[PDB]
């Protein structure tokens, strides 16, 4: 019955400040090492601080310097990472964990950190119709461009959920312009063109936005 | 703090993951796996995973592979003020070759409506994963205006997908006439290119 819920992740400004949290469940902090750790995208892990048990010494990555703080409240059963003068190269999913004595053998659900100067802004959603090119033997490519949203994710989904067979939601990438863009696309039968409807769900939570795109040939 | 190093396996085979390390001789390890969309899991060795130290270098074998063992792999090393994850490997699923099904779809009128466009190329359902993609425009070869994206080895046929997306101004889409992704990939024995013509 052992849980990490982490919280505090979002959207800050180069040089601004941020403070996360990590809520331990069927055990204290106190009793363990607990240790911060974060995965930009695409790329491997990254071990960034570290507390340890019954005295509360701390050890952090060099990467980090004297900008992050870790600590711990026993009472409240929690530990935090404060971030202070954030950098672009801070963006990324931060994981805490509990350390067993050995490894780290619970981890949290990971909360997102991003840095930027860019501003929140819900996607536009373009369709990608099918035609006589999208075909060739019998199956159809169709989709949704989701395009110049801020800050990550996107979630996407097909005619409520129903359809998830063909379907393919690649990663989102981050244009020069400091705006992601991601496209989903599903292969369907040619002759379900006439009949079936096509409809992609885009949820844009950091801007609550919600979008439905009909595509149509 | 850089990509996985990839490695293709079958089911059966064995595998030994070397840690690289650094100034270590009283340094202690710790193997994870993590699957896409996951947080990291321990892993507990001794049955099918087994680890030792041979000199400064830590190693991880798997002595029969698993298809649930198909993951990224990631030692970590902790001594006296140090402590740090390896670069990662990521094991993925050999299989057959498959070629790619090309598709290009023009900018949305909706998009060129709204001031902008983007054209999009689709490879579909291909392995290994390794593809150029490479956009010409009036047949001229095109570089920097252009990004890509590839999904995780899919569940069903243990393949890839990659999306391109170029990227251009309104006006400068509409005074170029044809436009193509060439597609180069292991199944082709010849390079696949899909066009069209703006407006037809
Ligand atoms: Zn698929």
């Amino acid at each position: 019955e052992v849980q990490l819920v982490e919280s505090g992740g979002g959207l800050v400004q180069p040089g601004g400040s941020l403070r996360l949290s990590c809520a331990a469940s069927g055990f204290n902090v106190y009793y363990y090492y607990i240790h911060w750790v974060r995965q930009a995208p695409g790329k491997g892990l990254e071990w960034v601080a570290s507390i340890s048990p019954y005295y509360g010494y701390t050890s952090y990555a060099d990467s980090v310097k004297g900008r992050f703080t870790i600590s711990a409240d026993t009472s409240k059963n929690t530990a935090y990472l404060q971030m202070n003068s954030l950098r672009a190269e801070d963006t990324a999913v931060y994981y805490c964990a509990r350390w067993s004595y050995s490894g780290m053998d619970y981890w949290g659900q990971g909360t997102l950190v991003t840095v930027s100067s860019a501003s929140t802004k819900g996607p536009s959603v373009f369709p990608l119709a099918p035609s006589s090119k999208s075909t060739s033997g019998g199956t159809a490519a169709l989709g949704c461009l989701v395009k110049d949203y801020f800050p990550e994710p996107v979630t996407v989904s097909w005619n409520s959920g129903a359809l998830t067979s063909g379907v393919h939601t690649f990663p989102a990438v981050l244009q020069s312009s400091g705006l992601y863009s991601l496209s989903s696309v599903v292969t369907v039968p040619s002759s379900s063109l006439g009949t079936q409807t096509y409809i992609c769900n885009v949820n844009h939570k950091p801007s609550n936005t919600k979008v439905d795109k009909k595509v149509e040939p | 703090t850089q990509s996985p190093s990839s490695l293709s396996a079958s089911v059966g085979d064995r595998v030994t993951i070397t840690c690289r390390a650094s100034q270590s001789v009283s340094s202690a390890v710790a193997w994870y796996q993590q699957k896409p969309g996951k947080a990291p899991k321990l892993l507990i060795y001794s049955s099918r995973f087994s680890g030792s130290r041979s000199g400064t270098d830590f190693t991880l074998t798997i002595s029969s592979l698993q298809p649930e063992d198909f993951a990224t792999y990631y030692c970590q090393q902790y001594s006296y003020s140090l402590v740090t994850f390896g670069q990662g490997t990521k094991v993925e699923i050999k299989r057959t070759v498959a070629a790619p099904s090309v598709f290009i779809f023009p900018p949305s009128d909706s998009q060129l409506k709204s001031g902008t466009a983007s054209v999009v190329c689709l490879l579909n359902n291909f392995y290994p994963r390794e593809a150029k993609v490479q956009w010409k425009v009036d047949n001229a070869l095109q570089s920097g205006n252009s990004q890509e994206s590839v999904t995780e080895q899919d569940s069903k046929d243990s393949t890839y997908s990659l999306s391109s997306t170029l990227t251009l101004s309104k006006a400068d889409y509409e005074k170029h006439k044809v436009y193509a992704c060439e597609v180069t990939h292991q199944g082709l024995s010849s390079p696949v290119t899909k066009s069209f013509n703006r407006g037809e």
